[PDB]
RNA sequence: ACUGAACAUAUGUUCUAACGUUGGCCCGUGAUCCGGGUUGCGGACAGUGUCUGGUGGGUAGUUUGACUGGGGCGGUCUCCU
RNA sequence: CUGCAACUGUUUAUUAAAAACACAGCACUGUGCAAACACGAAAGUGGACGUAUACGGUGUGACGCCUGCCCGGUGCCGGAA
RNA sequence: UUUGUAUAAUGGGUCAGCGACUUAUAUUCUGUAGCAAGGUUAACCGAAUAGGGGAGCCGAAGGGAAACCGAGUCUUAACUGGGCGUUAAGUUGCAGGGUAUAGACCCGAAACCCGGUGAUCUAGCCAUGGGCAGGUUGAAGGUUGGGUAACACUAACUGGAGGACCGAACCGACUAAUGUUGAAAAAUUAGCGGAUGACUUGUGGCUGGGGGUGAAAGGCCAAUCAAACCGGGAGAUAGCU
RNA sequence: ACAGGGUGACAGCCCCGUACACAAAAAUGCACAUGCUGUGAGCUCGAUGAGUAGGGCGGGACACGUGGUAUCCUGUCUGAA
RNA sequence: UAAGGUGAUAUGAACCGUUAUAACCGGCGAUUUCCGAAUGGGGAAACCCAGUGUGUUUCGACACACUAUCAUUAACUGAAUCCAUAGGUUAAUGAGGCGAACCGGGGGAACUGAAACAUCUAAGUACCCCGAGGAAAAGAAAUCAACCGAGAUUCCCCCA
């Protein structure tokens, strides 16, 4: 059966990745709260 | 609004003259044209 | 904005309130007009967005006593 | 309130200068935005603010009793003999 | 032989595939264009780079024969002394 | 937990560890200690647990709505009256019981609101690409002959229409059995429907939560939907267990 | 100097410290002293904050829910001395 | 400051040093890839692609430096349109981003309590947004008082 999780590496990087993030004031606030959490990761960038 | 008229308009006096008129017709046609001044 | 060029102007919040009192949160909006004043030193039409009362002031203190306190705050006409 | 002028007898007609233009042309300009200009057409109307009557399950917050030989329906709920 | 739905389609992913939804066709109604209407404190955008042989809403549901009476109630439309 | 449980009512497989009447401030009462018609200081000052600081607070007088009067006072025009008072014990610590405000003995909702994250599943749409073995049927149109005043009409051939037919891929999901701590959180096996279309599919894009999208089932929006998910208000509240 | 830590057990005198007394080439904080540049104090004569105060309408903030309701703020319309 | 040492895992390898350029500690410097406000353009962060000007060249090429936006100011230029203005170009200066709390301002719930609930409460709280500082804000009477007087603001204890 098909599951939810269909990946793709550009859709990845344009829903989530660092330079989507920092589009937005809403998408810099995740990255500000992951990095006082300390995240080795902030985005699914790599 | 009082206005000193610098010219002759009709139903309302000559040069010199001060003279009571409604806000919108000194600021809107009078002083603009140069029929009169505050 | 809806803010008055002349006056500073703006939206204001307050409540209606029925006869029963209940409160509803609204605005209160300035009467806010785009008017061309003759500026007769320049010679020339300028375009403001002013509120009602802010064409008061305009003719009271002169268009040109006007034109300089917004070059003063710095707002562009 | 922004919003003015004549004229006739509050009402109408006319006017242009506020205001509108999702008409045309020119410029910024390599631009179906925007602004300015010129001109036409509307024109104190339209439209917007504040106030105000109406309408308003379109939307919202809520209410919609108790007793009871289960509950509902019916009856009852205070006072007097 | 017979009910239902004209038909091909659509639907309750994971207990319902149907007589439900849609449908061509029909009617009523709104809409003169900056259209009605819709998204949007707005600017705008869709409707449409369309213009009443068009567009939106509503009901009915191929086709055949047809679609009677009631405007008191509720709505809508119109009148205004 | 109950009127009542060996109950066939509840809970516990067992052990170990953890797990529920607290804290702050105010207030009242009891005990106890100090001082006593008085008791005590707060902030602060002070290096000072000292000492200063008496601002205040409580008490030693009540009555009356109040002015006011005062061991009385109020009521009344006035009391033989009647109500409330009058006979010195209070106050500040410390410990405790109760109350108040706080999560207030602990655990537990369904929900409500605010700000974010999601259309890699799915719904619709947009752009750009791909797919549909094989076999049938034989619309319009056309040609020729017949036929007509000319049409009309008519036979054969041609032609290749269709939400046309049969049927694989592909897309679906009607029946049955199996499976139901599965091979699988929706499948397998045998049959079944559509299969040139209102078809199907790849890649990318757009629509966001009282919002979307919906050939409409309250369907679907990441195995979640009569209001998603995550975080927050938040220890919501729980006359209930 | 009995702060504390370490050392093959729980050390004043084994070690590192501790009390106490000293220390800066360089950069730098702070407090005073003093060059320089800018600065106008003081005196005299004036001036004395208008679409403002106040008001009507609608709201809001003041412990104060518009109430007999003062005072404050102002979206709207006005408007002094 | 020193007889040891080159950070640890970590053992050894090659070494450095012992009276002062071993090492270690402190002051001041130098170097400081790429991404990130990210600023030459772009972008699926840590990558892709340039322009200009200086040089250098073995003609293969190489190095270095500039090149964002916006605000302000100045200069020059410059439409419709005659002046002008809008616009354009260059230069100078500044800004942007991050940060636990505290602070001022713009917006602003609901659960909850009221033993239901609508006024009211919760609460101008949570939360969103803008701004700022080492604190912020407030502040020098068109203030109180009561016929006596006090003398800006802020904070604490009373009043209660
Ligand atoms: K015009
Ligand atoms: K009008
Ligand atoms: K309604
Ligand atoms: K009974
Ligand atoms: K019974
Ligand atoms: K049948
Ligand atoms: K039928
Ligand atoms: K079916
Ligand atoms: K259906
Ligand atoms: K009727
Ligand atoms: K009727
Ligand atoms: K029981
Ligand atoms: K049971
Ligand atoms: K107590
Ligand atoms: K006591
Ligand atoms: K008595
Ligand atoms: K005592
Ligand atoms: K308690
Ligand atoms: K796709
Ligand atoms: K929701
Ligand atoms: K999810
Ligand atoms: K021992
Ligand atoms: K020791
Ligand atoms: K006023
Ligand atoms: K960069
Ligand atoms: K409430
Ligand atoms: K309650
Ligand atoms: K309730
Ligand atoms: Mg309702
Ligand atoms: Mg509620
Ligand atoms: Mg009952
Ligand atoms: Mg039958
Ligand atoms: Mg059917
Ligand atoms: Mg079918
Ligand atoms: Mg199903
Ligand atoms: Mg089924
Ligand atoms: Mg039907
Ligand atoms: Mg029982
Ligand atoms: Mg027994
Ligand atoms: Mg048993
Ligand atoms: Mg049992
Ligand atoms: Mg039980
Ligand atoms: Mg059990
Ligand atoms: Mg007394
Ligand atoms: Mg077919
Ligand atoms: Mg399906
Ligand atoms: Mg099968
Ligand atoms: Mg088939
Ligand atoms: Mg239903
Ligand atoms: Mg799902
Ligand atoms: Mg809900
Ligand atoms: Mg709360
Ligand atoms: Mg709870
Ligand atoms: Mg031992
Ligand atoms: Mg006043
Ligand atoms: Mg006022
Ligand atoms: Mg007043
Ligand atoms: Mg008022
Ligand atoms: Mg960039
Ligand atoms: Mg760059
Ligand atoms: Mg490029
Ligand atoms: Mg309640
Ligand atoms: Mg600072
Ligand atoms: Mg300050």
């Amino acid at each position: 059966m098909k599951r939810t999780f269909q990946p793709s590496v550009l859709k990845r990087n344009r829903s989530h990745g660092f330079r989507a993030r920092m589009a937005t004031k809403n998408g810099r606030q995740v990255l500000a709260r992951r990095r006082a959490k300390g995240r080795a990761r902030l985005t699914v960038s790599k | 609004m009082q206005v000193i008229l610098l010219d002759k308009v009709a139903n309302l006096g000559s040069l010199g003259d001060q003279v009571n008129v409604k806000a919108g017709y000194a600021r809107n046609f009078l002083v603009p044209q140069g029929k009169a001044v505050p | 904005s809806r803010v008055c060029q002349v006056t500073g102007k703006r939206p204001v919040t307050g409540n209606n309130r029925s006869h029963a009192l209940n409160a509803t949160k609204r605005r209160f909006l300035p009467n806010l007009h785009s008017h061309r004043f003759w500026v007769e030193s320049e010679k020339r039409f300028v375009t403001l967005r002013v509120s009602a009362k802010g064409m008061r002031v305009i003719d009271k203190k002169g268009i040109d006593t006007v034109l300089a306190e917004l070059r003063a705050r710095g707002e562009k006409y």
